[PDB]
């Protein structure tokens, strides 16, 4: 080792708070790209309606039913 | 007989000794509790946030269900 293990312990000796400022902030960029859970959070964010539902005129349409409990469009069922 | 001030030895009080000593935390042990509290912290917090989603959709559903409003 030349700078991986040799230079890392020098930061711990003088001004040790500098280690945490690079490590914690560094992991905050790497983790949201590789972990297989980040795509689930966007799904619920799009599913939650802020505005009222809009009614469209039906003339030969697939996956569209009444407001009553029936299999239509998609409807969120991701984890309970 | 003449009486004056008397000397006492016994233990001689024990002068100049370091009474300061490290206690409880050592170094590596406290970091295992520190990150351990963080790992327990985020995991328990996000479970309530997922439980909030059950309420979140259901609360906004009231506006969609009520159109005579």
């Amino acid at each position: 080792a030349e700078r991986v293990a040799a230079f890392l312990k020098n930061v711990w000796a003088k001004e040790p708070v500098l280690v945490a400022s690079f490590a914690i902030a560094g992991l905050a960029v790497i983790l949201p790209t590789l972990s297989p859970y980040t795509k689930y959070s966007l799904m619920i964010n799009x599913x939650x309606x802020x505005x009222x539902x809009x009614x469209x005129x039906x003339x030969x349409x697939x996956x569209x039913x009444x407001x009553x409990x029936x299999x239509x469009x998609x409807x969120x069922x991701x984890x309970x | 007989x003449x009486x004056x001030x008397x000397x006492x030895x016994x233990x001689x009080x024990x002068x100049x000794x370091x009474x300061x000593x490290x206690x409880x935390x050592x170094g590596y042990s406290m970091f295992a509790v520190g990150i351990g509290a963080l790992l327990f912290g985020y995991w328990s917090m996000m479970k309530w946030n997922r439980e909030r989603r059950r309420l979140q959709i259901e609360d906004f559903e009231a506006r969609i269900a009520l159109m005579p409003l």
